[PDB]
């Protein structure tokens, strides 16, 4: 039952192995290594088997029994692989994982790959049975705060120097694509063996390919930085992103703000905060939104958006982009006459 | 569906028509909701399916009648959209437009109906063109439309149009009355509510729509004062939003005529918020935001998916900014 | 009231009925089927809007007249149930029908009779009785050249053409006319009529030739046959099919003949190289000589050469391979003549054994 | 059996047809010469005779007797197109006929030759309805077409078609049909039909027409239908909500003159007499325009509205024409939204109150 | 170039390299044949770059030496759709084929046989003659135990290695390895190399019980085939097949004789009644006693009792049924021996007769 | 796949799409390994009134040349010589006007 980090994980390993293992998460380096570390931990104890399967109501489970309950003729203690869907297990999947549990073995050894489970997913029966010899190592991609301390500690694990420039150039180009970051600082590994990684070293042989989500992008607007805006949008719009989800994203969190701006009039922030259930976290980032902009802004803000979307499933154009850049530049502290955009 | 009493003239008119062999083979009939003409209409086809009809009323005992009891006729092929949509495709007109291709089963003559032609697509309009200008011998066509004006010029030049107009307005109130145990302010009010069309208001009274009116008005009685306009949203955002909408718009009106001076107001029952509202507020601003609620009601109608929510508080912030002293209003202009 | 029925005998009439019905119907009673009594017989009949399928079969038991309507899953799968070559009683018992299979009683539900569209009366305008082999043959001939989907909903079925004593059946979708007409026996009025796709296709898959002549009558708008103890009738459409003769080439001067076997073989030989799309063909007629010619898009090109008798000039046609296949499929003779006046007329195709049938293909101009 | 005045009185010749002339000479003057072309569009409003035409095109290609400026209309393959029955002439729907299928159907039969007559005729109507894809698979069959087929399409609107249809097509313009012209062919066919028939019903069947001769017609059997088989003045009045009295002028007085009482007391006495909206409107703009015009010039006012002379003289003096012109702008503008608006009786007052907020 | 056949000798060479040459080619000329006319013979190779099937047809007319590649689909059609008996004459004219028969001419375009993927001179590494029946007898006995579907791609095919005068096929599918030998009679070099799934099956395709000596040449990645006047060529599956003397146990001192058929029939009534899927069927051995039990939890445990030969220690082993009947099904004989060495080991089936062939399986742990 | 294949008789294998840009993404990117590198005898001739729309690979892969709309004066030249040509009478504001209606198409 003990949950457990990618980074401390191969002294977890060393110290012994454990019945059961699951990576749960949604950073893709992260549960890559972690597979790889434990793959070769068991495959140095001894273990031959890396039987792959994914969990799909289309593909079969006859073979994966026969498999838990048949050794390798020129092998044993085979080791198991299951990859869950992206949106979860259900009621089959639960069947099946409970089934699984009951005629797991030990010289199997399990693991589990997948998006991390939610709260209501949490707890479930197999999950329980589990619990006794359960080591579940949490794989999520770490923050933009939390982005420069970890590729600080990649690249002195690599015997690399990074200064603070080179550091800030490295978040900035691979901001959620870690896996990305990690190809990017073995090629400057091995094109520079000095291992003095400076400004011009990393800028001359990088390439924004940075990966984002439309709550990223809302984030950025009520932070109020530009630069991180544009370049969010500019990346949602090279992977083919509809404007569609974006628009929604947006007008769920302006219509927040609203409510909240113009019945803070009389009315306690933290009394109205209690009662939208909001997240604890975004507290002080609701109430930063709030004081940053009055209501003279606000309201050219879903003008803007309201003409966004007529022209978006009306005129069906390609000038959508545009209006979703201005209302960004919109929302941050800037002038915004609002004439170029006819809010 | 229900015959009204208003519905015995005109049918006694049109059927004549029938009588003599003379009938037009499309008919459009322009009636307002709750006016019964899709009664109207089950009563023609009845007429021209009788076997053996006598006077004007069908016997009802042939196999025609028979079968239109049953609803199986095999003649009869009626165009309506489907249950879990709110259009009529191009393929279901096809479908009906081959089947009428052939001879009647039973040797009489074919009826179609199209439920709602303003919900016809235009491809399906365009389809059915060719059908409704040269009909095979005994083809008899049953249109349906609140405003032909919304179909197109084609398909409206083709087809003979019957105005179904509403009855007098004391004859809508006592009959209302009768139906209805409420006060005669109130049954007035949802007749000119209504376009005065008996039915429409009935049904507007069986439902919750009138506890839906009492509560946005009570919502703008309180926002009219105090100016906290978005308040209304609470008591506007909801399924039958064009329809609160138009009910906004009405009281609107009521204002500005009181303004103008007027001696009858749509909503006569409350006396006291249309004189708040045209006392409160300027006939300038009052026709501006009755132009704006007219247009963004239109705008969530013709609109497919719009988001409702995020129209309506944009048209909530419109209004409040018109308010602000000093702002140019909007005037319509083509 | 009781229905005693053998499974045996009952087996075919339900099959034959429930054929057209569909999965879905797409009416609460339109699947069911209606079950009728009247003096000594019973008649099990459906309908899909369109069509009307009646199996009448005696019975030596007792019994009083009657109607109802039973849905046709329902029944199939009691029938289904049932052991084979036992015995069905049926019984109608207030608003639901008793079902007795052996010491177990089912109810099922009923519906009134009145709601079923059936007719309750016919008139014939022009009526008749022929062997199954005269229609097989006619429909053999003439269906092969119907029109599946054409925007001229008249060129889509078949005209009947009754004149005195000859019969006749013409077919054609723009591009080619199959005709085959010949002798009842009886004399009738001038009158055609037009039978659509879904009739003559129920009718060919319906008909089994056998010795038992078929009486044919033709109302105002419908068309009734009956074969031995079933009978099917369908709708028309009138769509004032074109006159036949015009079509027919005026006078062809320039006739050949040549072999069945022998051609139908050289086109199937040319139809392999053959455009797989437009499937075109050249046919180059001189004396005593046929060459037929086919490209490909690939520029694919086969040549072959036949004998034939022929005394006209030297001319080249262009022919649609797949229609002529089609004609010579249907032709089923020895010899067979082709009349043509020129290469942008239409060819007429024949027997000269005998000219009870005829066929008509309109060239290829590029 | 009985049929309605517009498919009884289709037109069957080049004579018969009303109006278009410079298009009816066209087509004759290329059937005699032999200068035909492979590609006929007709731009144009509804019920202006695009089908006629076309038809009638194709029974002179078709005609037994050589190609023929006017059609007998006697032949069999003339009696079978005027029937509808020639195969030839494929009547082809756009909007039915959009699937990929249809449209290569359409151009792998091309090459077949025509089946009676000399030219397989395409009839394609309402061609603008068509995908872009059909336009471009047609576009080789429209420009270089075998020497057996003939395009003729019809379209509402021209505009809507890709530019190459138009380059590859000899478009005619069928011009809207006149009042006079309309009025015209009434009188005739009501004369051909034994039917009675008084100017003044003629007059406003013509003008509620709106350039449409089908929609005359229309209107025409349904004042017959309504009218116990008697185009009365009365009884067309009545069908139409022809007010054709001094209540449309009092109620432009009363808005000119603000009175908003006034104004609401006309409306609900003319929604209790239930006329149609649209026509007082029409009828407000006339107004409008004839005081504007008398203001321009005195002399261009009739007789007709004698009785009403002087209180009309008395608006084109008192009011200025700036005045006027922002009154027949609201009405315009209340005429484009009246069709949109929640009620008719709702936009007619939100007009009439829109043109009261404007004054001196 | 130029030569001429009759269509009787091409109509089966040209359906066997034809046949496993379908779909759509990952190069258009691989979706075409090569044909050379050289030294008397012609040679047709429909290559499908991993499979190469050469057809040898002799020529006796006064051909001309020559190579071309022309699609193989319509070639095929011509030469079958011309009538029976008739000669084909195929010549060179530019860069297009003339085919003449009788009176009929086609015409083909052939691409330069130089762009065809061409053979290369790889030195075969072993190659030796064989009869068929010694090859039929190693395929039959290793086809049922390779995998049809695994992640290890080189467990799909099965393993020839060839010793001295020895050649050994070994196939495997994860849990049973089955072993065959036969004493070729010559010394070769040691060598091993797998062969796919479907190069096995091709070959066995090729097998008829004739009397040509089937000569089988080894190379570093391609098997070739030579059976009369025949050529078929695979491209041998990489990997590295796991040692099989690692698997084989020992000493599996306990031992097991009983009659084939007895079991056969025994694991064919619990298969029968126990066709339900998972849940391997567990046998309890004891001294003439073999009970066979359904492991299904829900269904009845259909429990048979049969009165086998052993008369040693008393165990339980779940094995399973579909795994140990194929097995049987393999070993199609009267006696079957089994060695085992404990409860958790590699059982060995042979035949109590013969002992060249083994079926090392393995139980399912339950 | 019939590309390889030599021509018939003529010395190049010509093709010329019309509308190219009716092409799907997908078609444009398989043309894109022919178009770079087409057998000898084979030589395409893409054509479309809309080049914007072409993927900016396909566009590179070949040689552009936009043909520009034709003068007035050109239209109302080559009118006139195509009408003494065949012999029939003509007014210079006849073709003046029809120059001006056709913008740029002479088909038109
Ligand atoms: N120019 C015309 N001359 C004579 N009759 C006409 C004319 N235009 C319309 N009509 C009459 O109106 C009927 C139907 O109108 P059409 O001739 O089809 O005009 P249309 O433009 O084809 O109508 P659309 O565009 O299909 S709605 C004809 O049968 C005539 O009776
Ligand atoms: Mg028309
Ligand atoms: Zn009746
Ligand atoms: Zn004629």
């Amino acid at each position: 039952m003990i949950r457990l980090y990618p980074e401390q994980l191969r002294a977890q390993l060393n110290e012994g192995l454990r019945a059961a293992y699951l990576l749960l998460g949604n950073d893709p380096l992260l549960l890559q290594e972690s597979q790889d570390a434990v793959r070769q931990v068991a495959a140095a104890q001894g273990f031959e088997e890396h039987h792959t399967f994914s969990i799909d109501p289309n593909t079969d489970w006859n073979a994966i029994f026969s498999l838990c309950q048949a050794m390798s003729l020129f092998a044993s203690r085979q080791t198991l692989l299951l990859l869950l869907p992206e949106n979860g297990p259900n009621a089959a999947i639960n069947e099946q994982l409970l089934t699984l549990t009951g005629l797991l073995h030990d010289d199997l050894l399990l693991i589990v790959r997948g998006n991390k489970l939610s709260k209501a997913q949490e707890n479930a029966a197999w999950f329980t049975a589990l619990a006794n010899r359960s080591v579940q190592v949490t794989c999520q991609t770490p923050e933009q705060a939390q982005l420069p301390r970890w590729v600080a500690a990649r690249a002195k694990q690599l015997n690399l120097e990074l200064d603070d420039a080179a550091n800030q150039v490295l978040c900035y180009c691979y901001e959620g694509n870690l896996l990305a970051l990690a190809q990017a600082l073995e090629r400057l590994s091995l094109l520079w063996p000095d291992g003095k990684l400076t400004l011009p070293r990393v800028e001359q042989a990088v390439n924004d390919a940075a990966h984002f989500t439309p709550f990223h992008w809302v984030d950025a607007l009520l932070m109020g930085k530009s630069k991180r805006a544009l370049h969010i949008l500019q990346q949602l719009r090279l992977e083919g992103s509809e404007p569609v989800i974006l628009l929604r994203t947006l007008q769920r969190e302006l219509l927040l703000l609203v409510n909240l701006k113009r019945q803070s009039a009389h009315t306690p922030l933290r009394a109205l905060f209690d009662k939208h259930r909001v997240w604890q976290n975004r507290r002080g980032m609701m109430g930063e939104a709030l004081n940053r902009l009055s209501q003279t802004q606000l309201r050219q803000a879903v003008q803007l958006l309201t003409r966004t979307e007529l022209t978006l499933k009306q005129d069906y154009g390609q000038s959508v982009w545009a209006e979703l850049e201005g209302l960004s530049l919109l929302l941050c502290h800037k002038p915004l006459a609002d004439v170029f955009i006819d809010g | 569906m229900r015959w009204y009493p208003w519905l015995r003239p005109d049918f006694e008119k049109l059927v004549a028509s029938y009588q003599a062999g003379r009938g037009h083979h499309a008919l459009l009939i322009q009636a307002l909701p709750g006016m019964g003409d899709d009664a109207l209409i089950y009563a023609l086809s009845r007429y021209l399916l009788c076997q053996q009809p006598q006077g004007h009323k069908s016997c009802g005992h042939c196999r025609g009648c028979q079968l239109m009891q049953a609803g199986t006729h095999p003649d009869y092929y009626t165009l309506a959209p489907e249950k879990g949509k709110n259009t009529l495709g191009v393929d279901a007109v096809r479908e009906v437009t081959e089947k009428l291709n052939e001879h009647a089963r039973l040797g009489g003559a074919k009826v179609v109906w199209v439920t709602d032609a303003a919900l016809l697509t235009d491809a399906a309009a365009n389809a059915l063109l060719k059908t409704l200008e040269e009909p095979p011998a005994e083809t008899w066509f049953f249109l349906a439309t609140r405003e032909p004006e919304r179909l197109l010029a084609t398909l409206r030049s083709r087809c003979r149009l019957h105005y179904l107009a509403p009855p007098p307005e004391q004859y809508a109130v006592t009959w209302l009355s009768r139906e209805v145990t409420m006060s005669q302010d109130a049954l007035l009010a949802a007749l000119r509510l209504s376009a005065g069309s008996p039915g429409a208001a009935l049904a507007l009274f069986q439902g919750d729509n009138w506890q839906a009116r009492e509560t946005l008005c009570q919502a703008l009685a309180y926002s009219v004062p105090s100016g906290d306009w978005y308040s209304l949203l609470a008591a506007l955002n909801h399924e039958q939003a064009p329809a609160r909408l138009h009910w906004l718009a009405t009281l609107l009106m009521d204002a500005l005529k009181r303004h103008h001076g007027a001696a009858q107001v749509t909503n006569v029952d409350v006396p006291g918020l249309v004189a708040e509202l045209a006392n409160h507020l300027s006939p300038s601003r009052l026709q501006a935001i009755l132009g704006d609620v007219c247009h963004i009601r239109e705008q969530l109608m013709s609109v497919t998916g719009i988001n409702r929510e995020l129209l309506i508080t944009d048209l909530l912030l419109r209004i409040e900014h018109y308010l602000q002293p000093g702002v140019v209003l909007p005037v319509p202009h083509l | 009231m009781k229905f005693t029925v053998e499974r045996e005998h009952l087996l075919k009439p339900l099959q034959q009925v429930s054929g057209p019905l569909g999965g879905r119907p797409t009416l609460p009673i339109l699947g069911n089927l209606l079950l009728q009594v009247a003096d000594g017989t019973l008649s099990l009949t459906g309908t899909d809007l369109e069509m009307e399928m009646v199996a009448r079969v005696a019975l030596v038991q007792p019994h009083e007249p009657g109607a109802t309507t039973v849905p046709a899953r329902k029944f199939f799968d009691i029938c289904r149930g049932l052991p084979e070559g036992a015995e069905i009683a049926v019984q109608l018992e207030g608003e639901r029908m008793l079902v007795r299979s052996g010491r177990s009683r089912f109810s099922l539900s009923t519906l009134p009779a009145a709601d079923f569209p059936n007719l309750d009366d016919w008139q014939s305008e022009v009526e008749f009785t022929l062997p199954q082999a005269t229609m097989k043959r006619l429909i053999e001939a003439t269906q092969f050249s119907m029109a599946h989907q054409d925007v001229r909903y008249y060129l889509n079925g078949m005209l009947f053409e009754t004149e005195g004593e000859e019969l006749r059946t013409v077919a054609t979708d723009g591009h080619r006319l199959a005709v085959c007409s010949m002798p009842i026996g009886q004399s009738l009025p001038s009158h055609s009529v037009i039978v659509p796709r879904k009739g003559v296709i129920e009718l060919m898959r319906m008909l089994d030739g056998g010795d038992n002549p078929l009486r044919v009558q033709i109302g105002s708008n419908n068309i009734r046959a009956h074969v031995g103890d079933f009978i099917f009738t369908s709708k028309l459409v009138d769509g004032r099919f074109p006159d036949y003769r015009r079509v027919l080439p005026k006078n062809p001067d320039k006739h050949l003949e040549a072999g069945c076997d022998l051609l139908k073989q050289a086109f199937a030989r040319a139809a392999i190289l053959s455009n797989e799309k437009f499937r075109g063909v050249r046919l180059y007629v001189s004396e005593n000589q046929l060459k037929i010619t086919a490209n490909n898009p690939e520029q694919e090109e086969a040549e072959e050469i036949l004998d034939v008798t022929y005394s006209g000039a030297e001319m080249e046609i262009g022919f649609n391979v797949s229609y002529v296949l089609d004609v010579l499929n249907a032709l089923k003779c020895e010899n067979v003549r082709m009349m043509l006046t020129d290469s942008v007329s239409s060819v007429q195709i024949e027997d000269a054994a005998s000219q009870s049938a005829a066929y008509v293909v309109m060239p290829m101009r590029l | 059996s009985y049929q309605v005045l517009a498919r009884k009185w289709r037109p069957q010749t080049f004579a018969d047809v009303v109006g278009q002339e410079h298009v009816l000479t066209a087509l004759a003057n290329g059937l005699s010469l032999g200068r035909i072309h492979h590609a006929y569009l007709f731009s144009g409003t509804r019920g202006v005779g695009k089908t006629s035409i076309a038809r009638l095109l194709a029974k002179g290609l078709n005609c037994e007797t050589g190609i023929t400026a006017t059609p007998c209309g006697v032949c069999d393959n003339c009696r079978e197109i005027e029937q509808g029955r020639f195969v030839d002439l494929i009547e082809i729907d756009a909007a039915s006929r959009t699937k990929v299928e249809d449209t290569r159907d359409l151009l792998d039969n091309v090459q077949y030759a025509p089946a009676r007559g000399r030219f397989k005729v395409y009839l394609i109507d309402e061609v603008h309805m068509l995908s872009r894809h059909s336009f471009n698979a047609l576009l080789k069959t429209l420009e270089e077409p075998p020497e057996h087929v003939k395009f003729l399409l019809a379209t509402t609107d021209p505009q809507k078609l890709p530019v190459t249809i138009l380059s590859r097509c000899l478009q005619f313009h069928l011009k809207a049909l006149d009042v006079e012209q309309i009025r015209h062919q009434l009188e005739h066919i009501l004369n051909e039909e034994h039917i009675a028939h008084e100017p003044r019903a003629l007059q406003l069947l013509a003008r509620a027409a709106e350039g449409s001769l089908r929609d005359a017609l229309s209107l025409t059997d349904q004042a017959i239908a309504s009218g116990d088989g008697q185009v009365s003045t009365q009884a067309v009045s009545a069908m139409l909500g022809t007010l054709d009295d001094d209540q449309a002028l009092s109620l432009v007085e009363a808005m000119v003159e603000a009175n908003g009482e006034r104004v609401m007391a006309l409306i609900n006495e003319a929604a209790a007499r239930g006329i149609e909206w649209e026509a007082l409107l029409v009828e407000m703009l006339g107004l409008l325009h004839r005081i504007a015009m008398v203001q321009l010039s005195p002399a261009a006012l009739g007789n007709d509205m004698a009785a009403i002379e002087l209180r009309m003289r008395e608006l084109a003096r008192t009011i200025p024409p700036t005045d006027i012109q922002l009154y027949y702008q609201t009405l315009l503008i209340g005429r484009k939204e009246l069709p949109y608006a929640p009620d008719r009786r709702m936009g007619v007052e939100m007009t009439l109150l829109r043109a009261l907020a404007f004054h001196p």
